């Protein structure tokens, strides 16, 4: 847990055209 | 009109401009009709990006602040603050559009269930920025959501589909960190993981990538908070 | 409030990745008049940088967008308008910058470091403004970018030592211009050439300050070299 | 290779202190 710290949730993901 | 502000939102998040992104999507809801499923990805791709840009700066600002125990602090305070009003309305504007418009009109379980997790999210985000004043009932508000999703997830989804292992990675670091308890984010994780892989055997081929990425995500959430 | 509440603020807002608010203290603070420090320059011109290169990025697909809906009309008629309200976002942050270069940077610019790197901003600058121009305006434009940088140019070969980052980094954008802008490769290429070249001749005159700068400067210019010719 | 993702290859604003 530092200021660089992303939570491991689900992330904006798999897109494409 | 409908149609060419969804065409609006998807050239918006090629060009990587999720506020417009957002605005397009959030005038479609409005509108008043059910989104499809094209529709509900571009809303919550816009609002989450909006969204991040802001808790990955609080984090930074936050951790500024912290190591800096003195006028330096204020500014940085007053910075975090500014950050956390940003926040705060983001998340506002999204939880209105679910209350009036999205979580009333959900018909099919899955929309029912996507829209419960997103109040869930969004709530966890304002529970990242809140005090002790505010936090209990914020936290209750989204533990609340979170649990009713679950409950229909378990009920009416296969182990296997994307939004049920989607929710309980969530809510799993919901219970990991806002609720400081590791064990209950371990197995909630854990379940989710091991009811998927027994039954493999049910996955589409049109969503097989995003349920195994996200089996992945919960075994390394999982694999990481037990060591 | 004063310079150094603006300063902090602005270098609090880098590592917030927050460039709009950094660009806005920068630009305060350019406002009061007196001669930036080569960090408060260097503040300025990574915020404004980030600002106008998000709208750079966006342009480039938008524009790729609508060359690929071709007999789609009213996709095509959708991706022009937003190219044109991109265009519109990036012009102005490109006339901010500019203007701000010609009645407080390039004026009190005392110093010949100072001098190059002012008017290497100016050549870059009319250079996105060139990137997003057509019709009459764009030859003014890419002759106003191109006499900025030969100024920079003719000064930096005169007062700077051929190692030096901000010669090298002027070698290696007025290259990209003649690539990109006048569709002359090999003007490009020699010029590139020459500076990795005179950046050999006198490792020496390289500084412990900035070495890792130089080097790495010099792989980006023959990287464009080896890639144009190749 | 120009294109929709193409990077003017000139300087990069990096390696900062
Ligand atoms: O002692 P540490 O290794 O530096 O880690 C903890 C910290 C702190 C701790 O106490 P806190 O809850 O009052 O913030 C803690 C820790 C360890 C012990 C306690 C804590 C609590 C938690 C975690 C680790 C720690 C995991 C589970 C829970 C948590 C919430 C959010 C992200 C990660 C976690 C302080 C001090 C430090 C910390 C870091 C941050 C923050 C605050 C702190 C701000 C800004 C940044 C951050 C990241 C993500 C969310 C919020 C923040
Ligand atoms: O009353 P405090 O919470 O202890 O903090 C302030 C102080 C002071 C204040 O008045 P000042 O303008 O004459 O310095 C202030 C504060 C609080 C109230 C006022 C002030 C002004 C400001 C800030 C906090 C405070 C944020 C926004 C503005 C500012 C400028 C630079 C860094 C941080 C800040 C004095 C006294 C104290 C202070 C500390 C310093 C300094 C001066 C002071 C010198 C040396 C160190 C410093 C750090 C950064 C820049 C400059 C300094
Ligand atoms: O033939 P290609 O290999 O597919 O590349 C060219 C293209 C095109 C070309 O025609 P054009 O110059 O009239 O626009 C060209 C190419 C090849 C042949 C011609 C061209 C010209 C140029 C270059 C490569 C190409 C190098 C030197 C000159 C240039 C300007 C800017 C960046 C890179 C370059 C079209 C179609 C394609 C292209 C791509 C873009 C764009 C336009 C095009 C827009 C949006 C994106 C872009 C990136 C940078 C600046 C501007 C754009
Ligand atoms: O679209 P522009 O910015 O106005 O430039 C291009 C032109 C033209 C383009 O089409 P073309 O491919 O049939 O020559 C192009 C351009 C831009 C887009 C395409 C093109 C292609 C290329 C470049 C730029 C452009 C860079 C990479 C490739 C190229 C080859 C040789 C030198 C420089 C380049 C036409 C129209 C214009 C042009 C100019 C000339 C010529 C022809 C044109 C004749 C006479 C003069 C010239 C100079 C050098 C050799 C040949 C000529």
């Amino acid at each position: 847990r530092s200021g660089l710290y992303r939570s491991p949730s689900m992330p904006e993901n798999l897109n494409r055209p | 009109d409908k149609n060419e502000l969804v065409q609006k939102a998807k050239l918006a998040e090629q060009a990587e401009r999720y506020d417009d992104m957002a605005a397009c999507m959030k005038s479609v809801t409005e509108q008043g009709a059910e989104l499809s499923n094209e529709e509900r990805n571009l809303l919550s791709v816009a609002y989450k990006n909006v969204v991040g840009a802001r808790r990955s700066s609080w984090r930074v600002v936050s951790s500024i602040e912290q190591k800096t125990e003195e006028k330096k602090q204020q500014m940085a305070r007053e910075y975090r603050e500014k950050i956390e009003t940003e926040l705060r309305d983001i998340c506002n504007d999204v939880l209105s559009l679910l209350e009036k418009f999205l979580i009333p009109n959900a018909s099919q379980a899955e929309s029912k269930v996507f829209y419960l997790k997103m109040k869930g999210d969004y709530y966890r985000y304002l529970a990242e920025v809140a005090a002790g004043d505010d936090k209990k009932g914020i936290v209750d508000q989204s533990q609340q959501a979170y649990q009713e999703a679950f409950e229909i997830s378990k009920k009416e989804m296969q182990p296997t589909h994307p939004i049920r292992l989607g929710l309980a990675l969530n809510f799993s670091v919901f219970y990991y960190e806002i609720l400081n308890s590791p064990e209950k984010a371990c197995s909630l994780a854990k379940t989710a993981f091991d009811e998927a892989i027994a039954e493999l055997d049910t996955l589409s081929e049109e969503s097989y990538k995003d349920s195994t990425l996200i089996m992945q995500l919960l075994r390394d959430n999982l694999t990481l908070w037990t060591s």
